[PDB]
DNA sequence: GGAGTAATCCCCTTGGCGGTTAAAACGCGGGGGACAGCGCGTACGTGCGTTTAAGCGGTGCTAGAGCTGTCTACGACCAATTGAGCGGCCTCGGCACCGGGATTCTCCAGGG
DNA sequence: CCCTGGAGAATCCCGGTGCCGAGGCCGCTCAATTGGTCGTAGACAGCTCTAGCACCGCTTAAACGCACGTACGCGCTGTCCCCCGCGTTTTAACCGCCAAGGGGATTACTCC
């Protein structure tokens, strides 16, 4: 039903205009976009528990320490 | 109704050598890594088997594999 | 090419050296 | 008869094998073994389709990797092939246990 | 006049075979892989005559630390409307491994 | 013996030319707006304070040579082993083909 297959193909015009890609790569962009999103949420769960603070610098966190 | 292993092949299992980089071959390359499979998963299923157990619950959707092998030490991509 | 698309046991004694190879025969032709 | 050494032609073989998307694995019967291994214990498992693909190159990752350890090991010794000693000590350092 | 009995749909399994190729193995030749003992020396072996530092303990507060009033700075309900890309399809550009053509990869027995 | 004339094999530059192929395009529809309501995380002022660092003042604990000195690192060298090379053959999963009952659902027929 809901794709990202559209907002993809939207910035691939903002790269490349008339290229063309795999259904496997697809579906392979499926699973690591959403294992990526769940990593993400995970890492900055309890960061605003490690001290009495509990926002952007969550992920902003995330993203520092995963890469 | 149910089938058991014969070996894992001669071709085959060269083949898995030729790509882990083996030309030539000893007396120790056939049979052995097969006896590691059989551990690495008898281990792995032991640990689902008690997880499944513990709770007696069956499993969900194919995400699982990714999962449990990630905890087992080697999982997959591809969809 | 045959042998490769082509892929009860019986009693039979044996008899040699020292042997009477015997018939009471009424040879009467 | 062209018999050459063995070694460069099993060089040849090692091209041709690690070149494309082939599936090295005459595997069916890995697929067999992976059932006996899901049925030893339990039934009625009703999986999907394609997964079967999935715990198989799984599979592949496992051994293959181990296929390269070892043999890293073995030339660290002085033995070029795959020797039992070299995947022990590939396997042990791993945390098998 | 909606439910009780039961006649209907039906499709899905419980299971056994056509058709089927790969799956493991044989199998012979040999030559490269199998694994180590020695050469000897270099590769370490080592234990007491000879010192800086390490982990400190003699004042006074001394960079960061936990600290209780009373709040400043914000993030999530509902109700009528509406636009994003989804609900479904398949359009025009460019596909997709062995052939036209064969020099590469590898060894071997004579030129030399 | 080196060097090599000659022998074996095998898939890279671009298609087979008819279709894969990704998410534009028809617009609509369902949780986003803004119409008002609402009390909670983050925090500013606040006060000395934990254990001991600046001096002094440390006692040996590692840290450093010597005088030889005494065995094993890597490959020669050894059999030895030994299992692929790749053709060839036989164990060996998957997916239709069969003809039936169970039975969940579902209403024909009906009934209190």
């Amino acid at each position: 039903k809901e794709t990202y297959s559209s907002y993809i193909y939207k910035v691939l015009k903002q790269t490349h205009p008339d290229t063309g890609i795999s259904q496997k790569s697809m579906s392979i962009l499926n699973s690591f976009v959403n294992d990526i999103f769940e990593r993400i949420a995970t890492e900055a769960s309890k960061l605003a528990a490690y001290n009495k603070k509990s926002s952007a610098r969550e992920i902003q966190t995330a993203v520092r320490l995963i890469l | 109704l149910r089938d058991n292993i014969q070996g894992i092949t001669k071709p085959a299992i060269r083949r898995l050598a030729r790509r882990g980089g083996v030309k030539r071959i000893s007396g120790l390359i056939y049979e052995e890594v097969r006896a590691v499979l059989k551990s690495f998963l008898e281990s792995v299923i032991r640990d689902s088997v008690t997880y499944t157990e513990h709770a007696k619950r069956k499993t969900v959707t194919s995400l699982d594999v990714v999962y449990a092998l990630k905890r087992q030490g080697r999982t997959l991509y591809g969809f | 090419k045959k042998e490769n698309r082509l892929a009860k046991q019986k009693f039979q004694p044996n008899e040699t050296i020292l042997q009477f190879l015997s018939t009471a025969w009424l040879m009467t032709p | 008869p062209h018999r050459y050494k063995p070694g460069t032609v099993a060089l040849r073989e090692i091209r041709r094998f690690q070149k494309s998307t082939e599936l090295l694995i005459r595997k069916l019967p890995f697929q067999r073994l992976v059932r006996e291994i899901a049925q030893d214990f339990k039934t009625d498992l009703r999986f999907q389709s394609s997964a079967i693909g999935a715990l198989q190159e799984s599979v592949e990752a496992y051994l293959v990797s181990l296929f390269e350890d070892t043999n890293l090991a073995a030339i660290h010794a002085k033995r070029v092939t795959i020797q039992k000693k070299e995947i022990k000590l590939a396997r042990r350092l791993r945390g098998e246990r």
